[PDB]
């Protein structure tokens, strides 16, 4: 009633050779190097047979078309760890057993699954356990003519691409496992049949199809957590409803606190506001550079440093342009794009600007404000005044420092990929924590010396015994603006970000978009006012450039 | 690029000259040029003597070289003025010996060098000036064009005539002072150098040479506290300096000098300020005052009234851009160099704050 | 008593005035309706002599048209090649406060002076590559407001002490004096007949002198305020005059009177320097407005402007061949317009 | 007071300035017109020239 | 363990072992995972998924080894082999196991 | 060209009152700030009073505040000085002095000896 | 530890009162051992461990309906036999 064919010199299975048998229910053809091929109609109408296990036969190089044919009772058909170079013609078995279970596995030689490859093989429903084979592609309508219940393409590490209409001939799948596949994307069609996905590992699957495609979906398992927030959108034991309870599509794993799911701008007001701030911080810092570079007069140190400040603050405009660009590109639809953006060099680039722009800006503000204190402290020793060579030396130090600190994330000391807005929000290692603590602590210290500078100025400048109190107070009522804007930029950011750098997060990362767009740009948009456009020596150059452009 | 040897040599001259100029640029920027003014009764001379006490020693080897060329130029100009006078005079004043009339030619030839005074010239002019008939010609020519202190240079010549000699600075200053038009009464505080420029031996009209001093870091307006009646003329002089288009940008220090002389005048009770200024009857010592111990309040009221009159003029116009800084002093005050320095610092600081827009 | 002398002076002055009015049969602006106005003059800063150190107060071209002297109250007299912008010499000064400088007509010597009343002369044909004072032509009682060389042995000097004086350089004893002004005397100009030199009073007047005659032939007076600068029309027959009254004015010697005013009601700034192009057809003026204005000397058109300075124009000069126009501002920048 | 001599000198200078000749302005103008017309062909500021002619190019 | 259907656990074994080039078969007294563990199947199908059929499988192992008794040179002298330290009723890892019906394969040296 | 003539001086009694006036010619008078400056016996050229181009801004030497008053007419090209409560020491040559240059606040040199833009003066004697 | 032999038992979900639904369930043998070289020589993808195993196949059944109108298959004999869902 069963054949345990193994460890024997069989090299061909002849056509219909088994007939004469009709007591057999199960066959294995296993542990047999001798076997080269199986002839056509070998398993022809062995009607009593229900189970086949072609197995462990590296020399089984060739199975003829129709080798399995006209066999109404065939149920389980395993074809595993074999020399088979072309997908076996199972179509002609024309079985009808209640649940057919094809199990093609470990056939590293099989190039592809043909179109209609599953046609007819069972008119009753079918399942396709396809583990670990060599498939490069699934052709159009490869699934045809069947109610395909469960498809398990898992571990077909070569299957880079299903054809977008591979399901177009079949009904189903009801279940689809594509784990470890390196599949780029699911087909365009039929997926609406799927009651549950599985797609663990499968890092190539960076973009699921549209959430409304998965109308049937009851579960997924997806190694890119953000995708579960497609399924956050909503319309052993058993569930009696079947498809009648789609109201809770389960998903796993859930996103970590670094990726609470959102549109990259969590709210339309930020989406609007960042467009406003982009225009402001772009036009502001760009004109300041344009004027201060092109005007006829030679570069005084404060003019040269003011250029660097508006360059850093222009990079801030470029960064927030990207974020508003990425937001606009991905409006409502981040998850489909998210990993491609957030892991690509794209998000790593925006990350680099955030640190570089921050550090060049805040460094420049200390250099300007150390210069202002210096040239007012050592004012009368007029040979001590900071000459432009030393300013280019120090400012170049600023560029090298600020680019270096922005480069350490690229050397992996903290992944820019860790968060949607591409901040360096990663502190897995103590080194990464100390790195993030360093830049943030420096930005706190930078503010304190900016304040401490202007205090020493005010005590040095104020008239001890000849007071012109109207103007003596005008200093503080003016100079306080230069601190207060730097405070409302730096101090909010560091208060939260230092706490997060202690791994004590005090804010939801979708709320942290508010800190980004309200306060992070403040320096990079107030600075071109306070340090340039409100200065008479700039306004001269602006009016002269209007004159050079005839705009009287 | 391509050049001939002629262009290259001139370019190397240009770069050599540039490097020299760039060295002088450091000295220029390091000096706070500081115009001094004041009606001559205001004792501005006595103020520059209180600067000269800080200028105790010859400035540097490079300044000493600059005055060596001046000592030699006045040595040459005083002896050649005599050599042409002893040709122009009706007396046939060819010397007692023909060798001095021959050495006179090699003086006129040897003076033409753009280099140091060689020992030959010194050897000649001492042997000339030993003839007492040349001292008599110096008294015959006593009202012709001659350097009046020539008898110092031609007697000190004995000590001049050898390498690495140094004169004491009053001989140098005396050599330079003539109908001069300015005096550069140099001094320095805390290694900050002031080329203070006095204006003197210069005509009664200001409105053209003032347009030179438009870049001085400050103007010291010294004024006489005590010579009221005259004071009202200085108040108009200050009002003119202040409003003048080309001084709009430059801050004015005031020294109210001769405070003690005013105080004794006020202690004498003549109080003519009441006549010259009826406002004194209304004005009273402000609580801004911080008087010395033992001042008669009238003395405070006088000095502060006068000071507030200058400040009134300072306040009425342009004070949005340039300050003025009053100080009370007498010629004895050693602190004047420090008073000048503090408000010179303030004037520079309160200028930077205009362009850093902190004001 | 002066009254009879003041009535005699008044009568003489009235006769002179009235005779001028009789000779004023027409203005220049009448007859020059025959003349096509100049095309509106365009020029660019085809050099800037960047390397000066403080504010340039005066300049003068060498007769070779190539070199020019410039002097600044940093105390450097700097000699530039206009072609290469080489600083062919940079001469330190016995005190910083220059107000004027001049180039000997040979190019052999240069002169300067200022609030230190001392004139000095320098020899550029040094034996040894070091330039030093050839003579210190001192003796004035006020600041030396403007110098010009007549010859390498003769120099005329203005002063704040009202005196113009000519020095024989070798003698150095104030060899003629021309005392007839009131107030300062601002500026001098020499005709190609170097016998004749005009000097601008710091009163309203200008006087023409002859070097040998030792007194003023004429006294032109059309100006309202101080004459800041003066220059012969190139044939010597006429001379321009700038003033703190903001007007330019052209005087002709033989007319003894103003031939043409140049002004706009827009232009309240005093003129600070003047000179003519080689044809005389362009009269160039610097202002307290940093823009130079160029005037059609015949039409009184403001035929052009030279804007390219960022502070008062202190001095101006046109080369002997009219090729280019130096302008020394109170920036350190001397710009060679052409 | 020397003002007496100052006035007498002024009178003498005014006497000279009365004695001098004067010429019709129209004739002076015709000279000025002729002189400009005598030189406008060459005047480099009135009449520009190529960079081979002008060393300031 | 129970005399009837002892639940899945590591048991003693006497396992034949070799290395590819060996002319000779070696054997070691060792342990292997064997026994019984729960299995079932689902009466209702198609509307519900498949039901995973866990099997007795290696939960963890160590290794043991010996230097080979004259197998070819160039091959490493030592043969090394696992020892079943604990076992569990779990799914067979397709990547790593072959799992199916009984072979009755001789685990002696034939 | 530029020509000035003071008028209305002479003897007047102490405590008396008198108007001086000056006619200015050969220049655009409205462009200039104007001064009265006096030379009493022994004194130098004291500045007495000034009047702006507008005629609005005015000031006086402190001994003359309120006692005298100054005014100008920019059409008639002329300057007036009302004088009242005359002290004997007010005896002087009074001169009309222009400030040197137009549109100015500046007014240097009007007190300088030998200055140009100052008239011939009118004598005023305050005596009985 | 307990290990019941596989047998027909009442399905709790679908055993209609008066019409029980029988399900093959129970505990069955397996023998898992390091893959012997003789077998390895036969394999294309080589294995390091091998499991001989059995699973309770419903070797006979009948299709039957229940409330909801789908058709259940009523197991009728049980046999621990070929595993179908053991690989993962
Ligand atoms: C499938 O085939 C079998 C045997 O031919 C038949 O009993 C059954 O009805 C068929 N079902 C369909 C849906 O064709
Ligand atoms: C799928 O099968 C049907 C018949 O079952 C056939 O008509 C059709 O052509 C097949 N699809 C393709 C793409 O050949
Ligand atoms: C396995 O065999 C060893 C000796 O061959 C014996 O000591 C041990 O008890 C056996 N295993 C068990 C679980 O008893
Ligand atoms: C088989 O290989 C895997 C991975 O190398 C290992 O974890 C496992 O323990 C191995 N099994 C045996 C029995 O050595
Ligand atoms: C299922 O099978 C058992 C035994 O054959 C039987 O007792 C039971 O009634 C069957 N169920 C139905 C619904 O027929």
């Amino acid at each position: 009633t069963r054949l345990s064919l193994a460890y024997l010199p069989v090299k061909v299975i002849p056509s219909q050779a088994f007939r004469g048998l009709n007591e057999v229910i199960k066959i294995e053809i296993s542990q047999i190097d001798s076997l080269e091929r199986i002839e056509a109609n070998a398993f022809d109408n062995l009607l009593n047979l229900s189970e086949i296990l072609i197995q462990n036969t590296k020399n089984l190089r060739y199975i003829e078309p129709g080798a399995f044919i006209n066999l109404p009772r065939l149920k389980y058909l395993s074809i595993c760890n074999t020399g088979i170079r072309k997908f076996p013609d199972v179509t002609k078995v024309f079985s009808s057993e209640s649940n057919f279970i094809l199990e093609i596995c470990d056939n590293l030689h099989i190039t592809t699954i043909p179109g209609n490859a599953f046609q007819g093989m069972n008119n009753e429903s079918v399942t396709l356990k396809l583990y670990g084979n060599g498939f490069e592609e699934v052709q159009s309508h490869a699934f045809n003519g069947t109610t395909l219940t469960s498809l398990e393409l898992k571990e077909n590490v070569h299957l880079e691409k299903m054809h977008n209409g591979a399901f177009r001939g079949a009904t189903g799948p009801k279940t689809l496992d594509i784990s470890s596949t390196k599949l780029q994307a699911l087909p365009s069609y039929g997926l609406e049949s799927i009651q549950r996905l599985i797609a663990t590992s499968s890092y190539s699957l960076k973009k699921l199809p549209s959430r409304e495609t998965f109308v049937n979906l009851l579960e997924a398992t997806l190694t890119y957590p953000i995708h579960c927030c497609a399924f956050r959108n909503l319309p052993g034991w058993d569930y009696e409803y079947g498809f009648c309870l789609p109201k809770t599509p389960r998903c796993a794993p859930e996103p970590d606190a670094f990726n609470p799911c959102e549109d990259i701008m969590g709210y339309d007001f930020l989406r609007v506001l960042i467009w406003l701030i982009n225009i402001l911080a772009i036009m502001g810092n760009m004109t300041v550079l344009f004027v201060l570079l092109t005007s006829r007069y030679k570069l005084t140190v404060p003019r040269f440093l003011m250029c660097n400040l508006s360059f850093a603050d222009f990079c801030m405009g470029l960064y927030l342009l990207l974020i508003a660009s990425v937001d606009s590109q991905t409006k409502g639809q981040y998850y489909n794009h998210a990993i491609d953006w957030q892991t690509g060099s794209g998000c790593s680039t925006a990350g680099f600007f955030t640190v570089f722009a921050s550090e060049l800006s805040v460094y420049t503000l200390t250099v300007i404000t150390l210069e202002r204190w210096h040239t007012i402290t050592y004012a009368i020793h007029l040979d001590q005044k900071l000459r432009l060579r030393h300013a280019i030396l120090i400012m170049l130090g600023g560029w090298l420092f600020s680019s270096l600190i922005a480069m350490l994330p690229l050397v992996g000391v903290s992944n820019y990929m860790k968060v949607s807005i591409c901040f360096p929000m990663d502190v897995e290692t103590t080194l990464s924590q100390v790195y993030i603590l360093t830049i943030l602590i420096l930005n706190v210290v930078a503010f304190f010396i900016i304040c401490a500078c202007y205090i020493k100025i005010y005590f040095a400048v104020r008239n001890p015994e000849l007071m012109a109190t109207n103007k003596d107070t005008k200093i503080a009522k003016k100079m306080a603006i230069l601190i207060f804007t730097d405070f409302t930029c730096m101090a909010p950011i560091s208060f939260f970000a230092i706490s997060a750098a202690f791994k004590v997060p005090l804010i939801t990362v979708t709320n942290s978009k508010v800190l980004l767009v309200l306060f992070y740009p403040i320096n990079s948009c107030a600075n071109p006012f306070l340090y340039a456009i409100f200065t008479k020596t700039f306004q001269r150059d602006f009016f002269l450039l209007l004159s050079k452009f005839g705009c009287c | 690029c391509t050049l001939s040897a002629e262009d290259k040599a001139a370019v190397e001259r240009s770069k050599m000259i540039e490097k020299q100029l760039q060295k002088d640029k450091q000295v220029y920027r390091a000096t706070h040029r500081l115009l001094l003014l004041g009606a001559d009764n205001s004792g501005k001379s006595t103020i520059v003597k209180q600067m000269r006490i800080y200028h105790v020693n010859g400035y540097s080897e490079e300044e000493c070289k600059q005055y060596k060329a001046v000592v030699y130029s006045n040595t040459i100009q005083s002896i050649i003025a005599i050599i042409r006078a002893m040709g122009r005079l009706k007396i046939d004043f060819g010397d007692s010996a023909r060798a001095d009339d021959a050495r006179q030619l090699f003086v006129l030839a040897g003076a033409a060098e753009e280099g140091f005074m060689t020992a030959e010239l010194a050897g000649v002019i001492k042997r000339l000036w030993k003839d007492s008939g040349v001292q008599a010609c110096f008294n015959r020519s006593r009202e012709y064009q001659l350097n009046d202190s020539a008898a110092y240079y031609l007697n000190d010549l004995d000590r001049i005539a050898q390498p690495n000699y140094i004169p004491t600075q009053q001989d140098v200053l005396r050599t330079r002072v003539k109908t001069s038009g300015i005096f550069e009464t140099k001094f320095q505080v805390d290694k900050v150098n002031f080329h203070m420029f006095d204006v003197g031996a210069q005509r009664d009209e200001r409105r053209k040479w003032i347009q030179c001093f438009n870049d001085v870091t400050a103007i010291i307006f010294v004024v006489d506290s005590s010579d009221y009646n005259r004071l009202q003329e200085a108040l108009n002089d200050f009002k003119s300096i202040w409003n003048n288009r080309w001084l709009r940008t430059i801050s004015v220090i005031l020294f109210l000098n001769k405070q003690d002389l005013l105080a004794e005048k006020v202690l004498a009770g003549k109080s003519k300020i009441e006549d010259y200024f009826p406002e004194f009857a209304r004005y009273t010592t402000p609580e801004d005052a911080t008087p010395e111990p033992g001042e008669d309040p009238r003395v405070t009221r006088a000095k502060y009234f006068i000071r507030d009159e200058f400040l009134r003029i300072s306040t009425a116009s342009g004070d949005g851009r340039h300050y003025c800084y009053p100080h009370f002093t007498c010629s004895v005050d050693t602190e004047n160099a420090r008073r000048i320095f503090n408000d010179c610092r303030d004037i520079i600081q309160r200028m930077h704050l205009r362009q850093y827009e902190l004001l | 008593e002066l009254d009879q002398l003041r009535q005699e002076a008044e009568q003489l002055k009235n006769q002179i005035r009235d005779a001028r009015k009789a000779c004023a049969d027409a203005t220049l602006s009448q007859i020059t309706n025959n003349i096509d106005p100049v095309g509106r003059i365009q020029m660019r800063t085809r050099r800037t002599l960047r390397g000066h150190l403080a504010k340039i107060y005066a300049m003068h071209w060498g007769t070779d048209s190539r070199l020019l002297v410039s002097a600044s109250q940093d105390g450097k007299l700097i000699i530039w090649d206009s072609y290469t912008t080489n600083k062919v010499h940079a001469i330190p000064l016995r005190s910083s406060w220059v107000m004027t400088c001049a180039y000997a007509p040979s190019g052999n010597y240069v002169a300067c002076g200022g609030l230190d009343n001392i004139c000095s002369i320098y020899n550029l044909k040094t034996r040894e590559g070091n330039v030093r004072v050839s003579r210190e032509l001192a003796g004035h009682t006020g600041y030396l407001s403007c110098c010009r060389f007549l010859d390498d042995n003769q120099i005329v000097t203005s002063s704040g002490d009202t005196t113009c004086a000519l020095w024989d350089i070798e003698t150095g004893q104030q060899t003629t004096t021309f005392t007839g002004h009131t107030g300062d005397v601002m500026s001098l100009s020499l005709a190609p007949d170097t016998r004749l030199f005009v000097s601008g009073a710091c009163d309203a007047s200008a006087k023409l002198w002859d070097v040998r005659e030792g007194m003023c032939r004429q006294t032109f007076t059309g100006h309202e305020s101080d004459i800041n600068a003066i220059c012969f029309f190139p044939n010597g027959n006429a001379f321009a005059t700038g003033s703190d009254d903001a007007t330019c004015r052209l005087f002709d010697l033989r007319a003894d009177q103003e031939l043409m005013t140049y002004s706009h009601d827009n232009i309240i700034c005093g003129i600070t320097s003047v000179s003519f192009s080689k044809s005389g057809r362009l009269l160039l003026a610097g202002y307290d407005d940093f823009n130079c204005n160029v005037w059609d000397a015949l039409k009184a058109d403001r035929a052009g402007v030279l804007a390219g300075h960022d502070n008062r124009v202190s001095c101006l000069g046109v080369t002997d061949d009219g090729m280019a126009v130096a302008t020394g501002s109170w920036d350190s920048f001397l710009k060679i317009w052409n | 007071t020397a003002s007496i001599a100052q006035a007498r000198k002024l009178v003498e200078q005014l006497k000279m300035e009365a004695n001098i000749d004067r010429i019709k302005v129209s004739k002076a103008a015709a000279d000025l017109m002729a002189y400009c017309e005598a030189h406008a062909k060459e005047d480099p500021l009135l009449t520009p020239v190529p960079a081979s002619e002008n060393p300031f190019r | 363990k129970e005399p009837l259907r002892p639940r899945c656990r590591p048991i003693n074994a006497t396992l034949a072992v070799e290395k590819e080039g060996c002319p000779v078969c070696i054997t070691v007294n060792t342990t292997i995972c064997a026994g019984y563990c729960p299995t079932m199947t689902r009466v209702l199908q198609g509307v519900l998924p498949a039901l995973p059929q866990v099997v007795c499988n290696y939960r963890d192992v160590r290794f043991e080894s010996i230097r080979l008794p004259g197998c070819p040179r160039g091959v490493n002298p030592v043969v090394s082999y696992a020892v079943a330290l604990s076992c569990q009723c779990a799914l067979c890892r397709r990547s790593t196991t072959d799992c199916g019906g009984p072979k009755d394969h001789p685990l002696t040296c034939d | 060209q530029v020509q000035l003539q003071e008028s209305g001086g002479g003897l007047v009694q102490p405590g008396g009152s008198l108007r001086l006036s000056c006619a200015a010619s050969g220049f655009t008078f409205s462009n200039y700030k104007m001064n009265w400056v006096r030379q009493a016996p022994g004194k130098g050229l004291e500045w007495v009073s000034d009047i702006s181009q507008s005629g609005a801004s005015i000031s006086y030497t402190g001994s003359v505040k309120g006692r005298f008053t100054i005014s100008r007419d920019n059409a008639k090209n002329t300057l007036y000085l009302q004088m009242n409560s005359l002290k004997p020491e007010d005896t002087a040559v009074y001169y009309c002095a222009r400030c040197p240059a137009p549109f100015t606040r500046d007014c240097f040199d009007v007190t300088s000896t030998t200055y140009a833009y100052r008239g011939q003066g009118t004598q005023v004697t305050v005596s009985s | 530890q307990d290990c019941p032999e596989c047998t027909l038992q009442e399905n709790p979900f679908f055993s209609q009162p008066g019409a029980p639904i029988l399900q093959c369930m129970g505990c069955c043998f397996s023998r898992a051992y390091p893959t012997p070289l003789r077998s390895k020589k036969t394999m294309l993808v080589q294995k390091n461990v091998t499991s001989e195993s059995t699973c309770c196949v419903a070797k006979s059944y009948n299709r039957v309906t229940v409330m909801g109108g789908f058709k259940v298959e009523n197991h009728t004999a049980c046999h621990c036999s070929t595993c179908y869902y053991h690989k993962s």
